[PDB]
């Protein structure tokens, strides 16, 4: 159980500072090891951003710093910038079972935009899906900034995490950013209950919307 | 320049072996030890195991240990990751990099794998029917497999309003995926709107109208 603690999100807008914490154990930190960074673009491989604690490597302007006291390091940022938008994960080799342990990461959000509620659509299985013997409900969120949601299924009023499929947010044309979730259900499930609901929380709000077999 | 290449993207079914590579050059490759990572999609860095390739030496992390099997060949400059047996929940990015006294200094491109059990398929579509002044309407893309498929409205003419969105991988192993568009509600009826779908892995072109209730 050699672990690297990080927030999951933080966030600041263009020009402003951030701080990212990473904290230890005694396997890792606690043991007297350096803490690396790196950084990781959108549908890039992680790049080297601080090692041995504080040191830059050539390329990393020096708005990115380092530092570790105690069990804790931190990774500041200042003068924020949209390309900056990005993945932080800490990492250090271990004294434990493992030899090396990253941190879960910290999603790093530069408010360049306003915050926008999602627009939720719910969608009950189509005609032609139930003559094919299934059901999916579809339940389509829009136009939401920032991209991070998180979306609860009801049948009646009790959870549903069986049959869930849901998708990592992504930019619309008009750069706010859209996603969408699916409930696989048998036509039986879908014309046993009451009505089903999708419940999309965004920025700790919740929008819901709900559809019922009987309904047209 | 240090750099590590690695294989091409793999699309597999589960129980099938692989083994993919992570070649090093512009630097003495038996020197520095090489870490492979996981990343499942939309999460994490997971490091899976190191070998020192001067000596074989591997480590595991206790989560992979018997799960996957690190190798090396130093005459070659390359570094391995082998499974025996796939499982459809090893779908995800595998990087390596090296160890250095800036550590992952270098890191390879990665190696997307897709493991599933499915055999080339096309989708079914079915409507997603419309219930300030503007209605909601798409296409599910339903059940098919590989990626990707390539959806329009109105044979490229409709592009206002529309978002086609990422697909899923479900646990059946075939992908699924929506597109909707936004258009006025008095032009229900009136126009006519009609997703194109195409999945060329199977030859499958589909022409889904959707209608108003």
């Amino acid at each position: 159980q050699s672990v690297l603690t990080q927030p999951p999100s933080v966030s600041g807008a263009p020009g402003q500072r951030v701080t990212i914490s990473c904290t230890g154990s005694s396997s890792n930190i606690g043991s007297g090891y350096d803490v690396h960074w790196y950084q990781q673009l959108p549908g890039t491989a992680p790049k080297l951003l601080i090692y041995g604690n504080s040191k830059r490597p050539s390329g990393v302007p020096d708005r990115f710093s380092g530092s570790k006291s105690g069990t804790s390091a931190s990774l500041a940022i200042t003068g924020l910038q949209s390309e900056d938008e990005a993945d932080y994960y800490c990492a250090s080799w271990t004294d434990g079972l493992s030899l090396v342990v990253f941190g879960g990461g910290t999603k790093l959000t530069v408010l360049g935009q306003p915050k926008a509620a999602p627009s939720v659509t719910l969608f009950p299985p189509s005609s032609e899906e139930l003559q094919a013997n299934k059901a999916t409900l579809v339940c389509l969120i829009s136009d939401f900034y920032p991209g991070a949601v998180t979306v609860a299924w009801k049948a009646d009023s009790s959870p549903v995490k069986a049959g869930v499929e849901t998708t990592t947010p992504s930019k619309q044309s008009n750069n706010k950013y859209a996603a969408s979730s699916y409930l696989s259900l048998t036509p039986e499930q879908w014309k046993s209950h009451r009505s089903y609901s999708c419940q999309v929380t965004h920025e700790g709000s919740t929008v819901e919307k709900t559809v019922a077999p009987t309904e047209c | 320049e240090v750099q590590l290449v690695q294989s091409g993207a793999e699309v597999k079914k589960p129980g099938e072996s692989l083994k993919i590579s992570c070649k090093g050059s512009g630097y003495s490759f038996s020197n520095y030890w090489i870490g492979w990572v996981r990343q499942m999609p939309g999460k994490g860095l997971e490091w899976m195991g190191i070998i020192d390739p001067s000596n074989s030496y591997t480590r595991y992390s206790p989560s992979f240990q018997g799960q996957v099997t690190i190798s090396a060949d130093k005459s070659i400059s390359t570094a391995y990751l082998q499974w025996s047996s796939l499982k459809a929940s090893d779908t995800a990015m595998y990087y390596c990099a090296r160890w250095y006294y800036k550590p992952f200094d270098v890191w390879g491109q990665g190696t997307l794998v897709t493991v599933s059990s499915a055999s080339t398929k096309g989708p079914s579509v079915f409507p997603l029917a419309p219930s300030g002044g503007t209605a909601a309407l798409g296409c599910l893309v339903k059940d098919y497999f590989p990626e990707p498929v390539t959806v329009s409205w109105n044979s490229g003419a409709l592009t206002s309003g529309v978002h086609t969105f990422p697909a899923v991988l479900q646990s059946s192993g075939l992908y699924s995926l929506s597109s909707v568009v936004t258009v006025p509600s008095s032009s229900l009826g009136t126009q006519t709107y009609i997703c194109n779908v195409n999945h060329k892995p199977s030859n499958t072109k589909v022409d889904k109208k959707v209608e108003p209730k």
